[PDB]
């Protein structure tokens, strides 16, 4: 219920997730 | 089902990543203290 | 043209399809998809689940105070015992979730699902012109699978001694079947545990040989560091041989264990070495055996807290 | 919250396992 | 089914069909009451069997006030007192006493009320003690404690109203209704006890 | 027990039920006979 | 022999070696049987040499006696043994009939003719003729007929069976009214397996088990005279894969099928597997402990009725989910238990406490206190007890043995039946040495599935 | 009794069968099945030669 | 603050001390033994 | 003490009948 | 709660239906191989 | 705090991803 434990999940969820994003993209429009 | 025709790219130049960022920081920076209240 | 029927096979036994819909298919697909349902549903919210049969229940729901690891899908109540107990049967459906049928609907199909998908997969070897048996191969889990969650509950006599669908009720389990039947003395479980580990060990090692001999289909070279590193010239210079070694170690770990797991059912225990050593004059000399000894001993003491009622844990 | 948290991540594991599944690159000279 | 009905019938038959649960209905006899011959007689066989479980509870609305709510039974069957065994004794200008000495005189049992909210009891006659006429008959009774006290985390008396309806002089077999209020399960003391009213029938052989 | 008058004949039995065993070891024997062809 | 350039199998499958060889298929199957019969005489004889007829047959772990005295052979009422002697006579009969089967069998395997399919035309067989394999089938099915009705006779006729219903201990009885009815026959096949129920496991008469007997024989009489005059229709044609191999494969998971059925059996069933020899099941010992203490504590001076356990639901007596009086406490899953010595204390609707009160009889104790001793637990050590006990009991009751050999057996050859099942389906297609490698099915197939 | 059950879980009843509606639900699904297998038999080839269909 | 040293003595006035808690022990149970060592009270565990 | 005697002169016994006949083939060149 | 029962009878013996008459539709012949 | 600390970490992510990765697609065909 505390604010830090949910922040550091969608932290953890999100910063991963568009860094793969980010190189997937540019891998497929290469 | 086939290739479709319409098929185009977005493209978005430095500058306007740049432009976008500042927007994104300056509306947070000015909305923060309301938000916080 | 065909007729439907010939229609409705040809599409059914097609290997164009994205997913192989095989004759097993077509019953492997509507029980797995209804045992997880199932599942879902009860693991996201259900109400406490009486297991032990003395009007007391658990929760293992994440809507009644748990979370990942504490959820589960509580096993059925021992008052059931080995009773077929479907929705139908019930007063009521909550009367249905109190008494933990859904524990029930969920092994039944999920056991029908993994026999089916075994079924498939030598059906889509036999449609594609292979040697059918990975089957075989595949069958040690569902072997394993089918003495956690039926032979053992036959043998028990209840439903409420099978295993947990959650995290910590696997460890549960083992601590349970540990305390009423010291698994780890067992020589099954010892081949079991030799085949997890040599599997392990083989599959790094080959991964590791493959690998480091793909230079710029593997070459005589390995075969050669491998003779020369733990000195077993010639032991592994065919592929096939090596592959099919890689198969059978952890295949027949597993069928074994599984089959000490399905004899432990029947109240065959394994190994007992207490009160062996002992002094000239008579007195008993402890060993790491007794020190095993007394901690199935604590074990065993807190097993259930208010169900037994007799000195002898007969059931 | 927790509980809706986790099944957040549940189902967003779910949604990968499908999209990996169908949504896959096609495999050529294999 | 009769007495004599279920007497008759193997053990293999009644398991799995319910009927064990059930309680014996009086075909026979007649309604008049006023052919039960004065004197004690040594009440055996005497079965219940309730009908309805309502429950007090408060209600959840702030203008509301407590009321008797139905519930939904929990434990399959095994709510049936049986084989129990006592005195009865009526008098001639209509006055009548009733007593219960021994038998399966408790039953533990869980009922849920809407809301998802389940309360367990026990549900129990023991020691009841009766006394007034045929109809409305009136007495209180004692009720145990819901775990004993070999129990661990991870007296009390109710009052019931019985009455004969049907009687048969030739064999007895006398045949009425009850109703009951008794307190809920109050172990642990985490809660306070609640009230529980249960209706039914009862049937007994007195000879 | 054994009857009386094959009491003597005891020991024999003993041996029995183990025979069959053996029988597959003999097998692999005989392909060391024939040095496994 | 051969070797491994002619046939194409190596040593270590040698005997797919004799695929088309008849004699000596033949010599090599009669060998076998020579080797069963052998081991059966031979264990018949080892157990009646350690046998103390003093002692019950379950407690010196003996699997075969039993059997012959559940068949009515030197025993009396209670299970008391008489005579040892037609133990004797069993084995030393299967005994020299061994010896016969093996020198029949090594002939045809060394000496006698390598195919039999020109010099003995009647005996002879191609795996493909569809017309001789279902005569073999016939004759086999009218000898296993023939076997039934044996059975049949011998409860009959020819003394009788050991009935462990009978008034007060068990005795031997002959069947003078087997249930020929096709309705209660019948009813046993298709009730459901799971509790309550418990399928072909749940019969409780030796009449009902001597009129299925008598059903399955006439039943195999009549399908081995269909099978001799007759051929496999089209439909059957279509769906079979005529090879040894598949024939194999089908006997194969027919028989693991029938290793589960033998274990719930023996695990789960006391009328054809009489306690008094095998000792008591799971749930006997449970029910007979809890018996025992409830009389121990009644006649101490208790109220069994009036005991409220821990838990609220009762320490002696309870209700079961059904509405029956049932024993309490963890034993509630063993609510459905019947046993000779206990039934005479039920009535219609489960347990009578009158009954309980003045209705024992001093053997019904004896025999509770004697099961409740010796429990199905046990050691792979033979310690017997929990896990947690110390090292002063050598027991392991023989139901456990038998449980627990014959569900590996009938798991492994369920194995069995997959792997030759795939196979010889491989086999008859044709692909079961090998991708063509240039006529690769998977190369001609659509792409992306 | 306080509710309505349907009171068959030991009973062993044959194929689970305790109304003729089911047994009537059972045959007529199969029969259905059936007739339309018989139906499309045709497309699957006849196997009247005695010596046919998949062998080694 | 510290609320002094806490000395146990039992009704024949024989001095006790509380068997402190090992570093493994998440939970341990207290014991109240006398000088020599040998235990003279203890809690009964929960209900016991 | 004799009954151990005899129990191991026929166990000896018995086993050594297996592989003798092998021998005795071996030697006279048998089909074995 | 008779209906449920129903339904599910139907649903389960349309699929077992399927699978028998499946295997029954010439399977054998269902192989890619050459014979 | 929490809905406002929540809110503004998306706001500030999120968007700032979406930008990136178009950059990134863009700056990949030089
Ligand atoms: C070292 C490491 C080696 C590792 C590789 C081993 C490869 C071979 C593995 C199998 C070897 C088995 C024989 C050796 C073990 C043994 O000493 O075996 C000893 C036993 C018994 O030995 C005798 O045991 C006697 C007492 O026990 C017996 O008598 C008692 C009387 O109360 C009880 O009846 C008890 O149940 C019964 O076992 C005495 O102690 C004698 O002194 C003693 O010689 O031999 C017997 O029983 C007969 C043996 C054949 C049994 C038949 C097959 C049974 C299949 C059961 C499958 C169950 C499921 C799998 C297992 C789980
Ligand atoms: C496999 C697919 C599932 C099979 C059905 C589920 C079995 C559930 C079960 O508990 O079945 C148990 C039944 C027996 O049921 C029992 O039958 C008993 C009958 O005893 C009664 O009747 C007896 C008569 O003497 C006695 O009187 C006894 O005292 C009395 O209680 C009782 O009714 C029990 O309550 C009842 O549970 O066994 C049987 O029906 C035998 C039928 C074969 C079952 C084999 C199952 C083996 C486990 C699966 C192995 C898969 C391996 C896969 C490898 C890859
Ligand atoms: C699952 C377990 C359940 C519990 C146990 C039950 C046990 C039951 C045992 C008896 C039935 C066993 C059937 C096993 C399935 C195999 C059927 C099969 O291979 O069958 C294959 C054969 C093939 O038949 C052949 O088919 C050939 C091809 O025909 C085709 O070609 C012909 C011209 O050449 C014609 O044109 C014809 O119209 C056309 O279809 C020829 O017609 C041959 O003459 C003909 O003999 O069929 C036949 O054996 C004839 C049909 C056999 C009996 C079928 C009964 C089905 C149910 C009947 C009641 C239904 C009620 C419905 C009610 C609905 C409303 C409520
Ligand atoms: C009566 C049933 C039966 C029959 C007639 C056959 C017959 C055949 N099988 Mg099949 N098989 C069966 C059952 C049967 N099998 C079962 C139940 C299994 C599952 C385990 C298998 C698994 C199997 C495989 C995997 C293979 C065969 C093969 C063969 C062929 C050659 C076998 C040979 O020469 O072995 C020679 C004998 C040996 C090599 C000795 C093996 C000894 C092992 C270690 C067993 C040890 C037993 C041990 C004492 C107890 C085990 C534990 C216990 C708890 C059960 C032959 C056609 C082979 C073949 O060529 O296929 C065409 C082949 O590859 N079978
Ligand atoms: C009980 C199981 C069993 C049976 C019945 C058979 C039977 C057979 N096998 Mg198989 N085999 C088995 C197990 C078995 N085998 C196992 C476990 C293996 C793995 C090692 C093999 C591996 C194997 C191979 C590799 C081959 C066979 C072959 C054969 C056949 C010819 C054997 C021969 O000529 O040897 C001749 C052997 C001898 C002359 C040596 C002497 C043996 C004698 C007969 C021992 C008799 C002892 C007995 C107590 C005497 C009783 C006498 C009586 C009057 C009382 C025969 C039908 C061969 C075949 O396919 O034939 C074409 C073949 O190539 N087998
Ligand atoms: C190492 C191998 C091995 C051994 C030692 C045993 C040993 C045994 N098995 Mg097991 N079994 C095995 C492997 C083995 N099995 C395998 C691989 C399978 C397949 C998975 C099975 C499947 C199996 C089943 C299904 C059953 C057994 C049973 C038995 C027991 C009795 C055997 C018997 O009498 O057969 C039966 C004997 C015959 C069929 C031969 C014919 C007998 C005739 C017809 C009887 C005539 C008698 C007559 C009435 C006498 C009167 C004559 C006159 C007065 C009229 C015995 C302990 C039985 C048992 O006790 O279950 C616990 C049982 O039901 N076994
Ligand atoms: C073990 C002995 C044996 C064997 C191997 C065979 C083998 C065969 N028989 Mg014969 N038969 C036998 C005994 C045997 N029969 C006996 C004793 C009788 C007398 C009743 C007959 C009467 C008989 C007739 C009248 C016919 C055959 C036919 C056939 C062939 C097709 C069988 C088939 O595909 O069934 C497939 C079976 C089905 C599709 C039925 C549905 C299967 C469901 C799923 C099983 C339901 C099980 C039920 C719930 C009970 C549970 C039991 C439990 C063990 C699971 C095949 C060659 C037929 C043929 O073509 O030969 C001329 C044929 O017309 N048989
Ligand atoms: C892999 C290894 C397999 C090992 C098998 C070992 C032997 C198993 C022996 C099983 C015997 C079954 C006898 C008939 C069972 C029966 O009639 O069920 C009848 C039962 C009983 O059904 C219940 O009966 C109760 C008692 O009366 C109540 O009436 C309930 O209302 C009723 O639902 O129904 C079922 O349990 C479901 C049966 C169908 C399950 C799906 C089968 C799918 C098969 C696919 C392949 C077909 C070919
Ligand atoms: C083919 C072959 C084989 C096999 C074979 C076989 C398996 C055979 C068998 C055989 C057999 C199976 C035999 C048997 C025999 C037996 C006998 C010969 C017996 C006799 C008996 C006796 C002599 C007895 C006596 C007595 C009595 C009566 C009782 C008491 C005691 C006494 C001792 C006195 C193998 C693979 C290995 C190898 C190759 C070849
Ligand atoms: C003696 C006895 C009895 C009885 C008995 C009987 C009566 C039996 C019968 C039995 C039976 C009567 C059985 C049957 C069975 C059947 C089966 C088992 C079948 C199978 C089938 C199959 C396997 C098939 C498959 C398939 C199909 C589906 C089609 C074609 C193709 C295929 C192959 C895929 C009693 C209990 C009384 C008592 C005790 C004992
Ligand atoms: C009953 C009886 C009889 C008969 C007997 C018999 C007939 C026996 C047989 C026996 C046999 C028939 C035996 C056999 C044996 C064999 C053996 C004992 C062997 C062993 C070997 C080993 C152990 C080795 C192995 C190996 C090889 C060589 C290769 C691979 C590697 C190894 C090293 C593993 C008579 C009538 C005389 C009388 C007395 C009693
Ligand atoms: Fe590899």
């Amino acid at each position: 219920v505390n604010i830090y434990g949910l922040t550091a999940t969608a932290l953890f969820i999100i910063i991963p997730t568009s860094f793969l994003l980010i190189l997937y993209v540019k891998t497929a429009s290469t | 089902a086939r290739p479709n025709p319409n098929k185009q790219v977005v493209e978005l130049n430095r500058t306007s990543l740049y432009w976008g960022l500042l927007l994104i920081f300056v509306l947070a920076v000015l909305f923060s203290s309301y938000i916080f209240n | 043209n065909s007729s439907l029927w010939a229609r409705f096979c040809e599409w059914i036994t097609s290997t164009e399809n994205r997913l192989y819909i095989g004759w097993f298919g077509v019953i492997m697909i509507p029980c797995l998809l209804t045992a997880t349902s199932v599942f879902i549903i009860a693991f996201i919210a259900a109400p406490p689940v009486d297991i032990d049969g003395i009007r007391e229940p658990v929760s293992g729901s994440l809507l009644y105070g748990n979370n990942i690891i504490t959820g589960a899908v509580i096993p059925t109540s021992n008052a059931i015992g080995l009773h077929f107990y479907p929705i139908w049967e019930a007063a009521s459906l909550d009367e249905w979730l109190y008494n933990g049928g859904p524990y029930q609907l969920i092994v039944c199909h999920f056991l029908l699902g993994v026999y089916c998908y075994m079924g498939r997969e030598w059906e889509l070897s036999f449609r594609l012109g292979m040697r059918p048996w990975i089957a075989v191969a595949y069958s040690a889990p569902v072997a394993a699978a089918s003495a956690v969650f039926l032979v053992y509950p036959i043998g028990q006599g209840s439903f409420s001694d099978g295993m947990p669908l959650g995290i910590s009720g696997t460890f549960n389990f083992m601590i349970v079947f540990q305390a009423e039947h010291n698994i780890l003395m067992h020589p099954f479980h010892m081949l079991g545990v030799a085949g997890v580990f040599g599997g392990s060990l083989f599959s790094a090692m080959h991964g590791s040989l493959v690998t480091s001999s793909l230079i710029r289909y593997n070459i005589v070279a390995a075969h050669g560091y491998f003779g020369r590193l733990i000195f077993q010239y010639a032991s592994f210079n065919n592929s096939r041989s090596l592959h099919f070694f890689l198969a059978a170690w952890p295949v027949i770990g597993i069928w074994f264990t599984a089959l000490g797991l399905s004899t432990m059912a029947f109240n065959l225990n394994g190994f007992n070495f207490n009160q062996s050593v002992v002094d000239s004059q008579g007195r008993v000399l402890n060993t790491w055996a007794d020190i095993i000894n007394r901690a199935n001993l604590g074990m065993e003491v807190m097993h259930e807290r208010n169900a037994h009622n007799f000195p002898l844990d007969l059931a | 919250m927790e509980a809706l948290v986790y099944t957040f991540l549940l189902v967003g594991t779910l949604g990968i396992i499908f999209f990996s599944i169908f949504f896959r690159d096609p495999p050529r000279m294999i | 089914l009769t007495f004599d009905e279920i007497q008759g019938l193997t053990y293999l038959q009644v398991k799995g069909s319910g009927i064990a649960n059930t309680c014996p209905v009086l075909e026979s006899g007649t309604t008049n009451l006023k052919e039960l011959k004065a004197g004690s007689y040594k009440l055996e066989n005497f079965c219940i069997e309730p009908t309805s479980f309502t429950v007090k509870e408060e209600s959840q609305f702030k203008g509301g006030e407590t009321e008797f709510v139905k519930t939904k039974l929990m434990t399959r069957l095994t709510y049936t007192l049986d084989a129990m065994s006592g005195s009865f004794k009526v008098g001639s200008d209509g006055s009548a006493e009733l007593k219960e000495d021994d038998g399966i005189d408790y039953a533990a049992t869980t009922v849920q009320l809407p809301g998802g909210e389940r309360v367990a009891f026990l549900f129990t006659i023991k020691q009841f003690d009766g006394k007034g006429t045929l109809d409305g008959i009136k007495g209180d009774f004692l009720v145990p404690s819901y775990r004993g006290s070999s129990f661990l985390d991870p007296a009390l008396k109710g009052s019931a109203v019985f009455s004969v309806a049907k009687v048969d002089p030739v064999t007895g077999e006398i045949a009425g209704v009850f109703e009951s209020i008794q307190p809920s399960d109050t172990d642990l003391g985490a809660k306070p006890p609640k009230d529980i009213k249960v209706t039914g029938l009862w049937y007994a052989q007195l000879k | 027990k054994l009857p009386e008058a094959y009491a003597p004949f005891a020991p024999i039995v003993d041996v029995l039920p183990v025979i069959p065993v053996f029988f597959i070891l003999l097998a692999f024997v005989w392909q060391a006979a024939v040095s496994f062809r | 022999g051969r070797d491994q350039e002619t046939t194409g199998f190596a040593w270590w499958s040698g005997n797919a070696r004799l695929i088309n060889l008849s004699g000596k298929l033949l010599g090599a199957h009669v060998a076998h049987a020579g080797l069963i019969v052998f081991w059966a005489g031979a264990m018949n004889l080892f157990e009646v040499s350690h046998f103390v007829p003093e002692k019950p047959m379950y407690e010196q772990g003996l699997i075969l006696l039993p059997h012959i005295a559940t068949l009515g052979y030197g025993v009396g009422p209670g299970g008391e043994i008489i005579d040892t002697f037609p133990y004797f006579v069993s084995g030393v009969l299967h005994l020299i009939s061994s010896a016969v089967l093996g020198f029949g069998g090594v002939y045809h395997s060394l000496i006698g003719p390598e195919t039999l399919e020109e010099s003995y035309p009647f005996f002879g067989y191609v795996w493909k003729d569809k017309n001789k394999m279902t005569n073999i089938l016939g004759y086999h099915l009218i000898m296993l007929g023939l076997g039934a009705w044996l059975l049949v006779w011998k409860a009959m006729y020819f003394g009788g069976v050991y009935d462990t219903w009978a008034p007060g201990g068990g005795d031997v009885r002959v069947i003078t009214n087997p249930t020929t009815n096709a309705a209660v026959i019948f009813g046993y096949l298709v009730k459901s397996p799971f509790g309550g129920d418990g399928w072909i496991c749940s019969v409780d008469n030796m009449e009902d088990i001597i009129g299925g007997h008598i059903w399955i024989g006439t039943l195999e009489i009549l399908g081995g005279i269909w099978h001799i005059y007759t051929t496999p229709w089209p439909w059957a044609r279509r769906a079979f894969v005529w090879s040894g191999e598949a024939y194999l494969s089908y006997s194969l998971g027919a028989i693991g099928v029938m290793g589960f059925i033998a274990c719930c059996m023996s695990w789960f069933n006391n009328t054809a597997y009489p306690s008094e020899f095998y000792g008591p099941t799971g749930p006997e010992a449970s029910q007979s402990q809890a018996f025992t203490f409830l009389v121990r504590d009644q006649r101490l001076g208790a109220n069994v009725a009036s005991a409220q356990g821990p838990t609220g639901l009762g320490k002696y007596l309870m209700r079961s989910p059904t509405g029956e009086i049932i024993f309490g406490g963890e034993t509630m899953r063993f609510w459905d238990f019947r046993g000779p010595w206990l039934e005479p204390l039920r009535g219609p609707n489960g347990l009578d406490l009158n009954k309980l009160k003045n209705d024992i009889q001093p053997w019904q104790e004896r025999r509770a206190a004697e099961y409740m001793t010796h429990a199905p637990l046990g050691s792979l050590n033979s310690v017997g007890g929990v896990a947690t006990e110390i090292n002063a009991v050598n027991f392991v009751s023989p139901r456990s043995w038998l449980a627990c050999s014959h569900f590996c057996l009938g798991f492994f050859f369920f194995i069995g039946h997959l792997w030759h099942a795939g196979r010889a389906r491989a086999a008859a297609a044709g692909f079961e040495k090998g991708i063509d490698r240039f006529d690769e099915p998977v190369l001609s197939m659509r792409p992306l599935d | 009794l306080v509710d309505e059950r349907m009171n068959g879980d030991g009973t062993g009843r044959p194929f689970g069968v305790n109304d003729p509606v089911l047994g009537w639900v059972l045959l007529g699904v199969f029969g259905t099945m059936w007739a339309i297998w018989f139906i499309g038999q045709k497309d699957l080839g006849d196997f009247e030669d005695a010596d046919d269909g998949l062998k080694l | 603050g510290w609320l002094g040293h806490a000395s146990f003595k039992d009704q024949e006035g024989r001095e006790l001390f509380v068997r402190r808690m090992p570093t493994f022990f998440e939970t341990f149970p207290v014991l109240l033994l006398d000088k020599d060592g040998i235990v003279r009270a203890d809690v009964p565990f929960r209900k016991a | 003490n004799i009954e151990l005697a005899l129990t191991l002169v026929s166990l000896v016994l018995v086993v050594s009948a297996g592989p003798l006949v092998v021998v005795l083939l071996s030697a006279r060149g048998g089909n074995l | 709660m008779l209906t449920l029962k129903i339904f599910v009878y139907t649903v389960v013996t349309f699929f077992v239906c399927l699978f028998i008459f499946g295997f029954l539709s010439n399977d054998p012949a269902r192989n890619p191989g050459k014979n």
